């Protein structure tokens, strides 16, 4: 999961 | 009296064969002389066939020579490969590190670009959180630089893009210091954002320093002041996913004729940070001829005529024409046609509802896919159209009739040398020029602190690698001129016709007047 | 009746001087007119001498112009400057770290290349242990890459050389992703071992991404994953001792016409790891004329005719011809002649007995020196023969009659930028493309572990420096065409002869028929 | 008898119109034939006007072709961008670290250059201590390299500048090792100090090694052995303040014809340390024609004639001429005119009293400002004069009549590869060639200790970055020849005149003899 | 203040 | 002495  | 009038002609005529045919006593002699005349005529006709074929092919004659007439110094356009300012980038990164929800960050800053950026990103946040593992490529395409360029006012982007005072440390031309606010002209590029064109200024200045035979400048181009995240985070608007220039560090340098628009995305040279680049210019001049002998144009068919003509502009606007015709939208990577301006960009996303800021609904996903499809249409047309000779020839793009071009020698050296000379360079940048103190202002103090920490004396050997120097000079003063000219003029045609006509039959036009007089006499027979 | 027949001629003739000479009343007039005729004739003869000298010199006329007819996209050949795979190299190093005797390592591995390599090295181990301080240069020459290339089956070397799936991370051409197994063609080079030629594929694909106006690829070219030994150790087959390209890191890039064999050892451009290289192609086309006006050939005198002709191939095979003639053996650095193939390489060492694997006897040392002498013979011929104009002209190597050539702009940028864009690039390589998972296979697991350790997220700023990006595009769509043509045609010769003959004497061929008729009349006198 | 003599002419003449005008029976016929004759004459006159305009414009004809005749291998001149030797630089730095007063350091060393350097600097020490905050730019200008070059004997500077044995590690040409003391020729440049020109040596040598098709050399060019000061210190004579090449690390490489003087400050290519540079030469030959058709010269108007002519030298000496005329002094950056040599350099400072070594008096400050003003005068003339077409054309600088030129492909690779091949390279430099042991001499022991510490086996991965390799080779064996020739010869003029005269009026010179005979008969009327 |  |  990639966050901003 | 036909025989009598022909005999009178044969008594007074300059033709070589007719008197011998008419006054022939032996029939064998008459046959022989008729055959001689026919052979001469046929040979003349064949030679004239070849001569007129050569003439009506309209050949060209080309000379290549070096001339002493000097060209003006070319326009130099410099683009930082990083689109946004370092302090703005760090502020964005830190803001996402404190709150990863872009919606809550809309009102966290007074900077206009930051508010617009947060509002634009917030329209995609639920979709990115719910579908990044199903459609990674779509989100990489949509968070590219060009979408922010297409959807945010360039006058707002310019407040956050690279600034001239923070980009050009020093500039010198023709033995005197440059006046940055006078000699650099800012223009906006959808990928590089802020770019600057240098226009040469000759000595009138009392600031006698620098290179005498060209242009030299020191540019801050590195990215080493940016925060190093412990895990990979999405920062939209920075990376042009899988573009050939994407994620690169350095300066894009374009050498082009003075009053011309540069196209840094497809022309120019690259320079890495920490290096000194030497550009040795060899000027060229090409002169061309018009429709019967070739094709050349003095103006762009698609333009308003303010620019000095280059074929590249015509071809790019032809591509834009076909893209607009097929996809119904314009590409940001090409100029918008001066005919119509109500044409929307293909990457426009003002259609997105504000509910997409709160929910990852199917309508929002379908709109995302539709934007992706528009981008794909534009890319497909861009890739295919230039191979299509019919479409390209329909645009009537021809090379300029009087073109100045440059051949550039390219070489690199590690600019800030280790040791004492590097100390001297650092002192020149930070002690004499006082680069940091440009930012000691109420509106730029954060950047001042950042540069004060990064560029301290102890860390100079590493920090100076973020600078690059450009050295642009004319290598050969003489211009290599390639000039077209018509190879076979009408005078040359007349002379060759005279040679052939004298060799075979011996007719002159005064003798054609003999035959005309005989024709009128036969009318009076 | 000689005077009477000449008078009859003078009464009816078109010659300008003869009637005045014949009908001259004053002797002074006859002398004057004879002198006039002689002067006219002599001047005509001199002018014809110059004219015919110009014609029989067979001059050429050359035009340089830009044309809209497009060239096909060139073939791009990429060679990794490292010849062997990183995992194979580490395995060899570790195997020598556990047992420095190559003989005992012959049966330690199931890899074919490793067994062949160990067997080849074992023939030299006692000599290297006993004489490395007396003949260091001999052992450096013999443990070079080219000896392993000459003495190990290339189909066995290909199992250990750089693989396409481990070399090309991404590829894009004309707006769509490349199909690596379809578009890349592997060929073997005696110095670079595995090399790959890209052949362009136009849109038909649904993978709409990448550069639209050219070719771009990301290549793993660095050597930073290799073990760092605490002391210097001999690893044969890696270093081409004192070659101009020896011990270098990066990619060798050759831009050449589509159906042509590349020669990376003497043509192409260099690219360092950690940089992005831009190649701006300006296409050229040269058209030439045959034997009387020049020299050009459409085929290679030494070849089978399957290749598209380039002068470089002809010159290289001429060099190989003379090397084979003098030394009695062929050089691996040049093509083997399609005539004979039973010719042995100069670096062949199958003569070495198996006792040399156990003892450093004088016979083994003499064989070592004989191999060294063969290498020296080949090198001496290579160095001398190209200065010998007689030998080079005897091979009848002429430039192609219709040649396509490319002028390439070259520039570099530091590709993986520090900070956020570098994070995006890393995620593109390892998150989206999933480069490491190519090696998650039973036959390549060790390399998978190596890359998993080396390319972890924390070490990205250093590890990404092992990649390099190539950006190859056509800078100017129009082709600069240089065309030879014959300057002085036979028609131009005839026209100039007519001009001269009319100016001086006024003869036409119909008047030469006058003189012929007079000659026949004198035969009937 | 005017009518009778004209009738006799009309009875026996070859002119086409005059007999018809004279023997005309109808007055209308006479008018018609007079009009025909006048029209033919006028058309002939117009065509001759165009023909003679073309001839007296003296056009040129240019052919571009590839020829097999080979050029000799070019002269290669290499300059280290660092002017002084590393041990000398470290000695100077340490001497200032122990005593910052240059006056007390005059007698601290037996090296001649050090004593001269200390004496020169001591003349400025009180001024620098008292006014560095008021006039930083003046002291940066005066402590430049060129002032030491202008004011210290070059035979003394050569003892401290870069030495050949400490600069060139290895050299190979045409398959054999170079003989450094035989093939390299040292020359002095006011900015680079010591520079070396390589002159090719063909095989006669028994040292069969290296590149066969060109020239390759390994050069020590880095500055990483120099001490890293904890604070910035003034070291005069090292940094050419705000020059376009100032504070750079690498090698300056100039490829020029054999017997020519190089000008590294304005021509050549850059190479950074730690990289391998490939130079692919494409030779060119230009042949030109003299005054009526063009301008070309075989000798330099300002020179003694020992050099092979290049236009660059003529232009530089023209600039020096105008600088000497205006400022009354010569610039070190340009050749001194072989006419006069009593001309002083603009940067000369022997006027400075010895009291300026003790006091910062107003007289010393005024002398400092006067030297600054002289430098500014020279720089202003250098910047302005080349734009002044009158002054540049007054020097009669024309391109050579037979010129050999080179187009060079440029590319870089990271030379010392990480891992095993780097180990092999290090062993080649330090184990086989034994680079350090060159300095194991009584006069160079300190440098031996420095290199022994810096280049130890453990630190090889970092220390090898100070080396750079040059690979210079001829890419295409055939020479691209551009030859001027006269387009419209006198013979072509005569032939075209004959064609025109035959076409319109039908006159031959034998008929002009008719009219001359008639004129003499009228004199005898 | 800068020292030599 | 150099080892393999
Ligand atoms: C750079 O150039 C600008 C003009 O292009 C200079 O600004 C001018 O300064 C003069 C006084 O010297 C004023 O009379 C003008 O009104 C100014 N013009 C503008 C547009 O501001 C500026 O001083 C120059 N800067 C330097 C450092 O020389
Ligand atoms: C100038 O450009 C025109 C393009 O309109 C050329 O005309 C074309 O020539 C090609 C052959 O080269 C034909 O296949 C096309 O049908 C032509 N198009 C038209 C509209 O006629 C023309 O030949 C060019 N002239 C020169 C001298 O190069
Ligand atoms: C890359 O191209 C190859 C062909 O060059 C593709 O393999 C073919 O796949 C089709 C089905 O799509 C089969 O019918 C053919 O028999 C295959 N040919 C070969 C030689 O294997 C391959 O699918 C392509 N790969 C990608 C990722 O598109
Ligand atoms: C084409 O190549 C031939 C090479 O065989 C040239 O002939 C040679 O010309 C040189 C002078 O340039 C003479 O020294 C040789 O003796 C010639 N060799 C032979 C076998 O005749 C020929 O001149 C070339 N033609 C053109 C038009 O360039
Ligand atoms: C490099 O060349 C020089 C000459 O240019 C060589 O020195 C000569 O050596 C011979 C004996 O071999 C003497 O007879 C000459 O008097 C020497 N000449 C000079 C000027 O010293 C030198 O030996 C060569 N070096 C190498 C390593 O080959
Ligand atoms: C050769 O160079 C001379 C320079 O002296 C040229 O003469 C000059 O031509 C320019 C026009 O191009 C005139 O403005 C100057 O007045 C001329 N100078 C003199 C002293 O006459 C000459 O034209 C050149 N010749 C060629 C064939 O290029
Ligand atoms: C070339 O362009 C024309 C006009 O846009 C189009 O009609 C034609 O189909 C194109 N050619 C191909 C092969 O698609
Ligand atoms: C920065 O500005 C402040 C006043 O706002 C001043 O006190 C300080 O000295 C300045 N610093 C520099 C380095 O100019
Ligand atoms: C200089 O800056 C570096 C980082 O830029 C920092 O690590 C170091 O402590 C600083 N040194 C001083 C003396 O401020
Ligand atoms: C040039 O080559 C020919 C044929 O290989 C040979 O006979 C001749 O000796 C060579 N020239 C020289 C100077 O060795
Ligand atoms: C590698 O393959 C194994 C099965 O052989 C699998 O369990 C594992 O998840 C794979 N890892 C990756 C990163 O694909
Ligand atoms: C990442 O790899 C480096 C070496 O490649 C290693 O030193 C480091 O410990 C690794 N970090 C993690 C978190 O695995
Ligand atoms: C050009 O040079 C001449 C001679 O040096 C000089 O007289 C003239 O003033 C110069 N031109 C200008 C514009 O100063
Ligand atoms: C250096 O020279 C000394 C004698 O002056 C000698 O003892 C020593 O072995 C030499 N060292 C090397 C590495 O050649
Ligand atoms: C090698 O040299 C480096 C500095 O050049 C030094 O730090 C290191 O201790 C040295 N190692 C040995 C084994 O001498």
């Amino acid at each position: 999961f990639m966050r901003f | 009296a036909i025989r009598d009038v022909m005999t009178k002609f044969a008594e007074q005529t300059t033709m070589h064969g007719v008197p011998k045919v008419i006054n022939a006593k032996s029939s064998m002699g008459r046959l022989f002389w008729s055959l001689v005349c026919l052979a001469a005529g046929a040979m003349f006709c064949l030679q004239m066939s070849e001569v007129l074929q050569r003439y009506f092919s309209y050949p060209k004659k080309v000379t290549v020579e070096v001339v002493p007439t000097p060209v003006p110094f070319p326009s130099i356009s410099i683009c930082n490969m990083r689109n946004l300012d370092v302090h703005i980038l760090n502020t964005l990164n830190r803001m996402f590190i404190e709150d990863d929800r872009p919606f809550s960050n809309i009102n966290k800053s007074e900077h206009e670009f930051i508010r617009a950026y947060m509002k634009k990103v917030a329209k995609y946040a639920p979709l990115f959180w719910n579908y990044q593992d199903e459609y990674p490529e779509v989100f990489q395409e949509i968070f590219s630089r060009t979408t922010f360029s297409a959807n945010i006012d360039p006058e707002v982007i310019a407040l956050a893009a690279v600034q001239l005072e923070g980009f050009v440390v020093n500039c010198h031309y023709a033995g005197h210091r440059c006046n940055k606010t006078r000699d650099f002209y800012r223009f906006f590029d959808p990928y590089y954002f802020n770019c600057f064109t240098y226009k040469a200024h000759e000595p009138t200045d009392n600031l006698s320093e620098g290179i005498e035979n060209g242009w030299s400048s020191i540019l801050l181009s590195g990215s080493g002041m940016l925060d190093k995240n412990d895990e990979i985070r999405m920062l939209p608007g920075l990376h042009e996913w899988r573009s050939a220039v994407s994620a690169s560090e350095g300066v894009r340098v374009v050498i082009h004729p003075p009053s011309t628009t540069p196209y840094p995305f497809t022309e120019g040279y690259d320079v890495p940070p920490g290096f000194s680049a030497s550009f040795g210019i060899h000027p060229r001049r090409n002169i061309r001829i018009g429709p019967p002998h070739g094709n050349c144009s003095d103006k762009n068919p698609f333009g308003d005529g303010t620019e000095r003509y280059r074929l590249m502009a015509c071809q790019k606007m032809c591509m834009q024409h076909y893209i607009v015709e097929t996809c119904g939208c314009a590409d940001v990577g090409l100029p918008k046609l001066p005919l119509q301006a109500n044409i929307s960009w293909c990457r426009d996303d003002d259609n997105f509802p504000d509910e997409c800021m709160f929910t990852a609904s199917e309508e929002c996903l379908q709109l995302l896919m539709q934007l992706h499809n528009r981008i794909k249409c534009a890319r497909s047309i861009k890739s295919k159209i230039t191979k299509n000779t019919t479409a390209m020839e329909a645009c009537n793009c021809f090379p300029p009739c009087d073109e100045v071009s440059y051949d550039v020698s390219y070489s690199l050296s590690k600019w800030p040398s280790a040791g004492y000379e590097g100390d001297a360079a650092y002192f020149d940048v930070f002690g004499i020029e006082k680069f940091n103190e440009r930012f000691n202002k109420t509106g730029t103090q954060g950047k001042y602190e950042l540069f004060t920490k990064y560029f301290n004396v102890s860390n100079r050997e590493e920090s100076m690698k973020d600078f690059a120097r450009l050295n642009v000079y004319i290598a050969d003063s003489n211009v290599v001129k390639t000039q077209e000219s018509e190879d076979y003029t009408r005078n040359q045609l007349v002379s060759d016709i005279g040679g052939q006509l004298g060799l075979w039959v011996g007719i002159s036009l005064i003798t054609l007047a003999e035959v005309l007089e005989l024709i009128i006499d036969l009318f009076r027979l």
